[PDB]
């Protein structure tokens, strides 16, 4: 499923041309500013929420296991945790 | 002809370092491959390094540690750069195996460098847990224990293996100057299968974040690969720097600067954190012989990945619900992690029992579903 | 600016050199300036700065 | 799975009047968050091709599609490498977004599920 | 698991060590070594710190060779075969209170005292653990704790019970700097000097470790020009389209 | 959008300055700066890695 | 003296005052309940450990810094 | 009392039990037990539990006196072991193994 140089297993190419410039002849950094702030911050904002929903939900799963096991064995929680085993 | 290509040595490194074509849009995620690499490198050049120092013998071993850290030049810097790297070496096949699951690498025509890639994850857990062991610490020798009698559970003979494995009726000497020569060497054999998996790569060449081909746009590894895997060398080399220099001991136990007691058991035995949420499986089953099927399944069921994503695309990229039942599995991944260092103690039992089905169920069950469905979605949405 | 290039850059032999030669001098002021830098944070804690009692 | 499983069930959805009621909304907006029309995609040119099957179909489409498929994989691909959207008539609208490759594999996979089952025919 | 179980965690104290360009105060290690010397070596040994290791970091080559002299070290055996004494040279290591670890638990009504010279790196804690359970036995035990014989209360020891009682009380040490020798001081220098056993390498390490972060950033910035200018003519490539 | 001898617009990367000997210089400055410090910091690590092989201070 | 002994004490009386109280009502529950007779034959012994976890925990926040600022 | 005697690297628990505690262990029926078995085909000496003191689970050593069922727990897995020595709850198979050991006096066994 992959040739190599010449004969790499594309479908026949016509009709794009390419353009492009040297290295040298190019600003290497050109628009980081506005790709640091506006491009990063569009990138980001469409991706949010696949990482806050699942993060969000086994963080809070942690917090309230936690929280019920430190209580679990203080005094408070004698009869709770009696009953727990 | 140039040289690179005429002569068939050269040409070999050519094909894979210099000339091999590679999709012009891999994103980051594609730098895990070169980076374990380098962990294989670096743990290569510490281990054979500490060999020089180290002595196996159990009446020898744990001082000959101490001897490295006190007494060789720089000793203190190889031993941290041996111990870091091993868990570098987990995050960067976390990593790894997190990009080729979320991108679809498992799909045709990819199933046979994926295969051998689940082999080198066990060959890893194998390495780095021999390895452990050599340090002949509390920690090195009770770890021993239990896992060696994982091998218990097998029916009949279990046993007898176990007391084969150990030379003895217990772990003492005989097991530590075996695991020495095991621990030494496994890389290698790692190493040649890291290299079986490239070779099978190379006859679709690497996918991309896009999951169509790049046959129609393609660009030479050098040097645009070699310049791009540089920024995440020295990235890895900066976080390498502040954990080998500023907290050697951060990802470490304390008690495994204690000398090996038979007698004495620690208070609470936990694997390395990589091994953590296998441990976390393990304890969900009650029963032994279950929990260790369960175990080891929990690695083995990666093998069907290609069968059960029943997607017609390649990859997460598009998928929206692929993509939300990704993060709660990696999620899930990483709370059995936090749960396998836990007492066993209410109400983690249960959590434990719920967050293992939900690993089981991402394969069994919730990728058939979702990659079904999503492709009748993107037949009807798109009419 | 032709020059330089010319002097240093141009023949790839002559901008190694210039390389390693650069390397060998970095490497001797980074270790003093280091030291030294080191020296006047940790003022008064070091061995060096006791030893004269003893 | 195969193309045809898909378009066999799409077209049981389809058929029935509270199923596509319900389901033909859901696809619509899973399509707009899938968010492939904003790199200038039709949906087909999503489809895994590394099998038999589909380098066949390709093989089978008029010349012009098949230039026209190649200038957008580039064109998604320089998006891609660029962390750019496509703008303008880069984007796929919804009317542009036609099944061309479905009919070609559709014949590719009839043939070769028949070439099956023909293969395990049991003369009575 | 309750608290007790677990010990009290300890507070974080502001080390001299502590900061990634600090180095360890010599002067306290000294007043450390000299605490180690007078109080904690009746009962805990130093087996891998030697003479040698003391000297260019708490003492100078005579102080340290001279500390070794004093002691009586196993030669090799004499013409006869017969068993000598030597007096100690600077490659000895320090000797430890007991031959063995039933005449160490038979000192200690059977509880055995850890050898020190790991013990900041096998204690969670590290140095705040050994100032904290050192300084941290109260007057009386809490209500209703019931000790083990041979056991004293200390809130920092899992389980509350540990076998060494409080050791450390104003002016046991008269320190050779004149430093007012305070339950705290003694304390503060005692654990610096332990955690300095554990780790001799740290203050060469935190600077060769400033030396890698500059060179390592440096080249990580020069590497991401690099990368880009590199990168541009791909980033920068256009296509004309015309459908054949 | 038809005739391939309108080259597309570069005027937002090009540089004024670009057959310069000073445009070049620049560049072989960074790679240059770069390539030293790999030089450093290799000699560095060689020396201090190697240095193990050499008597311990026990010995 | 031993610095520690004022800055404590001072640490007590001042921010952990509500933990001094809880502290010191405990001991006198536990002590007037061992006081009382059938205490060894009883199922459940209260102790105080909780309470002075709590005490030396906000003590020692209170006190650290300042500590090791006059040694 | 329990002792901790090293055999074979192995640890061996001995308890001298004492009368109320060798009472407790013959209550359980043996019908509900793991591994069913008595304290008498544990014990040759009521007064001598003497078992080698690794959990049957995967090989740690239980903290003795500790429990639910007031004899040995395993911290490792929370194992729980009886005056015999036997497994009441958690993990373990079977009860913690009887070394073979014969009273050569009244006053010292071997192992
Ligand atoms: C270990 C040793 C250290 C070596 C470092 C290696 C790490 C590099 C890597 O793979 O990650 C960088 C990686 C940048 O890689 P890239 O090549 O710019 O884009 C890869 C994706 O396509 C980027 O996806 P995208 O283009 O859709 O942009 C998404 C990204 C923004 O991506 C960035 O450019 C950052 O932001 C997020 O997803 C953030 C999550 C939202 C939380 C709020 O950052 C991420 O993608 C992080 C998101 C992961 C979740
Ligand atoms: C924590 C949960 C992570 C969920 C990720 C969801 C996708 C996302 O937002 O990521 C950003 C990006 C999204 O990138 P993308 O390639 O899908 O999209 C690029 C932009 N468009 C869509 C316009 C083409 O995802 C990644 O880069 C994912 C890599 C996965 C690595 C996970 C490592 C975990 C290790 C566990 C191993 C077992
Ligand atoms: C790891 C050790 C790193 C050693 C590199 C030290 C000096 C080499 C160097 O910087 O290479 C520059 C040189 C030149 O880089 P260049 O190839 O970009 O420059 C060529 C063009 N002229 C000569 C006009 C400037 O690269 C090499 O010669 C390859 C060796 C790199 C390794
Ligand atoms: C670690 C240290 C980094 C590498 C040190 C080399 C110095 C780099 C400067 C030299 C340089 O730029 O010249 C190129 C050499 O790079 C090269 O020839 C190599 C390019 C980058 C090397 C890194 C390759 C991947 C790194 C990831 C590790 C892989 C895993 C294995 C552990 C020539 O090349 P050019 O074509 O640009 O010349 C254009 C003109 N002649
Ligand atoms: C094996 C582990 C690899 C990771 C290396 C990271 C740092 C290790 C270097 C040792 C060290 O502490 O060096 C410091 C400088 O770091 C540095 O400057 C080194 C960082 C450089 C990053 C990597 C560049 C190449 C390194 C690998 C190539 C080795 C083989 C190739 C020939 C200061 O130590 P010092 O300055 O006192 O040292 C004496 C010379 N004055
Ligand atoms: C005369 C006896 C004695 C003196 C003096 C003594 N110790 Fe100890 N120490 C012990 C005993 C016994 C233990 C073991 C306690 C136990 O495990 O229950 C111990 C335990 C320790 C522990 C470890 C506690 C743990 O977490 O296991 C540290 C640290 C320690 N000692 C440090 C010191 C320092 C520092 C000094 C004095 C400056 C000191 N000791 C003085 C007898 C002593
Ligand atoms: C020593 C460990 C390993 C090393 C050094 C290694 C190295 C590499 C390298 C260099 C590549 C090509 C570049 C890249 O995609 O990152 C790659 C690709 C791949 N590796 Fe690994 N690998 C290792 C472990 C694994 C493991 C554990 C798996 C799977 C469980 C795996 C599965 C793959 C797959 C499927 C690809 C192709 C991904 C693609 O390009 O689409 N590898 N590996
Ligand atoms: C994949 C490669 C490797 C991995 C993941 C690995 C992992 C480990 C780990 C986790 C340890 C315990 C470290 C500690 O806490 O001190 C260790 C110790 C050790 N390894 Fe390796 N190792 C690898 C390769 C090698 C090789 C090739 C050698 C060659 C002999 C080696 C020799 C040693 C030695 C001698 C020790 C004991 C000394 C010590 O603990 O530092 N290792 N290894
Ligand atoms: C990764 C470190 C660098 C060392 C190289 C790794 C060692 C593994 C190499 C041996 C495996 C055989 O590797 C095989 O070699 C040949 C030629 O070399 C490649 O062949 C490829 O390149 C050559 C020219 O470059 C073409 O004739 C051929 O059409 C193309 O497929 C194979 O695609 C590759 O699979
Ligand atoms: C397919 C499985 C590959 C081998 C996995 C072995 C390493 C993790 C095993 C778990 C483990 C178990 C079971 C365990 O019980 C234990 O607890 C005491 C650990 O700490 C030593 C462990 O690490
Ligand atoms: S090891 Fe004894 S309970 Fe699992």
């Amino acid at each position: 499923y992959m040739g190599w140089w010449g004969h790499m297993g594309s479908p026949p190419q016509k009709g794009i041309a390419g353009y492009t410039i040297s290295p040298f002849a190019a600003r290497p950094f050109a628009g980081v500013v506005h790709a640091a702030i506006f491009n990063t911050f569009r990138r980001t904002k469409n991706q949010a929420l696949f990482v806050i929903l699942p993060v969000s939900f086994f963080y809070y799963v942690w917090t309230q296991a936690s929280e019920k096991n430190e209580w679990l064995y203080t005094k408070a929680g004698r009869h709770e945790l009696a009953k727990a085993l | 002809m140039a040289l690179r290509k005429k002569n068939s040595l050269l040409n070999m490194a050519n094909s894979y370092v210099l000339d091999s074509p590679q999709p012009s849009n891999l994103n980051y995620f594609w730098n895990f491959g070169s980076l374990l690499a380098l962990c294989l490198v670096i743990q290569l050049a510490t281990g054979i390094t500490l060999a020089m120092h180290y002595t196996s013998h159990a009446s020898l071993a744990f001082d000959s540690v101490e001897h490295i850290m006190r007494d060789v030049n720089f000793g203190w810097f190889i031993r941290y750069a041996h111990a870091n790297t091993a868990s570098f070496f987990f995050i960067c096949i976390y990593a790894h195996m997190g990009r080729n699951i979320y991108y679809g690498s498992y799909k045709t025509p990819r199933v046979l460098p994926w295969s051998i890639g689940v082999i080198i994850f066990l060959l890893l857990i194998i390495t780095a847990f021999m390895g452990y062991v050599l340090v002949f610490g509390q920690m090195s020798l009770w770890g021993a224990t239990v896992i060696c009698n994982l091998v218990s559970a097998i029916p009949w003979l279990g046993e007898d293996i176990v007391h084969f494995l150990w030379g003895g009726f217990s772990v003492g000497n005989p097991t530590l100057q075996r695991f020495f020569a095991l621990h030494y060497l496994m890389p290698f054999v790692l190493a040649v299968f890291a290299l079986l998996h490239l070779i099978a790569l190379h006859t679709a060449g690497s996918s991309n974040p896009l999951g169509i081909t790049s046959n129609v746009d393609k660009l030479s590894m050098h040097p645009y690969y070699s310049f791009k895997d540089l920024i995440t060398v020295f990235a890895f080399l900066l976080m390498f720097t502040l954990f080998v220099f500023f907290s050697p001991d951060k990802l470490g136990h304390p008690d495994n600067y204690i000398p090996a007691n038979p007698m004495v058991t620690p208070a609470s035995i936990v694997p390395e954190w990589y091994l953590l949420p296998f441990y976390a499986i393990l304890r969900a089953i009650p029963d032994k012989l279950g929990g260790v099927i369960a175990m080891v399944a929990a690695i083995l069921i990666l093998l069907i990945l290609p069968i059960v994503d029943r997607s017609i695309i390649r990859g997460n990229a598009f998928k929206p619900i692929s993509k939300l039942l990704f993060g709660f599995f990696i999620c899930n991944f990483l709370l059995l992690g936090v749960l396998g260092q836990v007492h066993i103690e209410p109400p983690f039992i249960v959590l434990g029992q719920i967050c293992t089905i939900f690993y089981f169920s991402y394969f069994l069950i919730l990728l058939p579903m979702v990659s079904t469905i999503e492709n009748i979605f993107f037949y009807i949405g798109s009419l | 600016a032709t020059t330089f290039y010319n002097v240093f850059v141009k023949r790839n032999s002559a901008f190694v050199a210039t390389i390693l030669a650069s390397a060998f001098v970095f490497d001797m002021t980074f270790e003093t300036a280091i030291d030294n830098f080191w020296d006047r944070i940790n003022a008064g804690k070091q061995w060096k700065d006791i030893r004269h009692k003893y | 799975a195969s193309i045809t499983s898909v378009v066999k069930t799409s077209e049981l959805i389809l058929k029935s009047p509270l199923l596509s009621k319900i389901v033909v909304p859901l696809a619509k907006t899973y399509v707009k968050f899938s968010g492939y029309r904003q790199l200038g995609f039709k949906m087909n040119d999503l489809i895994i091709e590394e099998t038999p099957n589909m380098q066949l179909a390709l093989r089978r489409l008029p010349p012009t599609e098949s230039y026209d498929r190649v200038y957008r994989l580039i064109r998604a691909t320089q998006f891609s490498l660029s962390h750019k959207l496509a703008t303008g008539n880069d984007i796929t609208k919804p009317e542009e977004d036609d099944h061309y490759l479905i009919p070609y594999i559709l014949d590719v996979e009839a043939e070769a599920f028949e070439k099956d089952a023909l293969d395990n025919l049991e003369v009575v | 698991m309750t608290a007790a179980e677990h010990g009290l965690h300890p507070a974080e104290y502001p080390w001299p060590q502590n900061g990634m360009l600090s180095t360890f105060d010599h002067a306290s290690l000294r007043r450390g070594y000299q605490v180690y010397k007078e109080v904690c070596a009746a009962c805990h040994s130093l087996d891998r710190i030697a003479w040698r290791n003391l000297v260019g970091v708490t003492h100078t080559t005579d102080e340290a060779k001279a500390f070794a002299e004093e002691l009586e070290y196993d030669d090799e055996p004499d013409d006869e075969g017969n068993p000598r004494k030597r007096p100690g040279k600077l490659a000895d290591y320090i000797p430890g209170p007991y031959p063995n670890e039933q005449a160490a638990r038979a000192a200690n009504q059977g509880a055995l005292p850890p050898d020190l010279s790991l013990i900041a790196k096998a204690r969670h804690g590290g140095a705040d653990y050994i100032f904290a359970l050192l300084t941290g036995y109260p007057d009386e035990p809490p209500a209703g704790v019931v000790l083990a014989p041979g056991m004293n209360y200390n809130p920092y020891f899992p389980g509350g019970g540990i076998g060494m009682a409080r050791t450390l009380f104003d002016g046991v040490v008269e320190y050779e700097d004149g430093t007012p020798a305070t339950t705290s001081q003694m304390a503060k220098d005692v654990a610096a000097f332990l955690t300095w056993a554990a780790e001799p390498e740290h203050d060469e390490r935190k600077k060769l470790g400033l030396k890698a972060i500059i060179v390592i950033s440096a080249m990580l910035g020069l590497s991401v020009y690099i990368k880009k200018f590199k990168w541009s003519p791909i980033k920068n490539r256009k296509f004309i389209y015309n459908p054949p | 959008g038809k005739s391939t001898y309108k080259i597309p617009d570069f005027t937002p990367y090009l540089k004024k300055d670009r057959n310069t000997d000073a445009n070049r210089l620049f560049s072989y400055f960074m790679i240059g700066s770069f390539g030293m410090l790999s030089a450093a910091g290799a000699k560095a690590t060689v020396q201090d890695f190697l240095s193990n092989m050499s008597a311990s201070a026990d010995v | 003296p031993d610095p520690a002994i004022a800055l404590h004490e001072a640490a007590a009386e001042g921010p952990c005052h509500d933990f001094k109280h809880h502290f010191d009502e405990c001991v006198e529950r536990v002590t007037k309940a061992q006081e009382a007779e059938d205490y060894d034959h009883a199922e459940y012994k209260e102790d105080c450990v909780e309470e002075f976890f709590h005490l030396q925990h906000c003590i020692n926040d209170n006190t650290a810094d300042k500590l090791f600022r006059v040694l | 009392k329990n002792v901790i005697i090293k055999w074979r690297g192995k640890p061996i628990f001995i308890r001298h039990r004492t009368s109320e505690e060798i009472e407790e262990a013959n209550e359980v029926n043996v019908a509900t037990l793991r591994d069913p078995q008595t304290d008498d085909e544990r014990v040759q000496k009521p007064e001598w539990l003497v078992m080698i003191g690794v959990c049957t689970h995967l090989g740690c050593v239980p903290i003795g006196e500790a429990g639910d069922f007031g004899g040995w727990f395993c911290p490792c897995h929370g194992s729980h072991y009886d005056i015999s020595g036997r497994i009441r709850r958690g993990p373990a198979p079977l009860n913690l193994e009887i070394p073979e050991y014969d009273f050569a006096d009244a006053e010292t066994l071997v192992i």
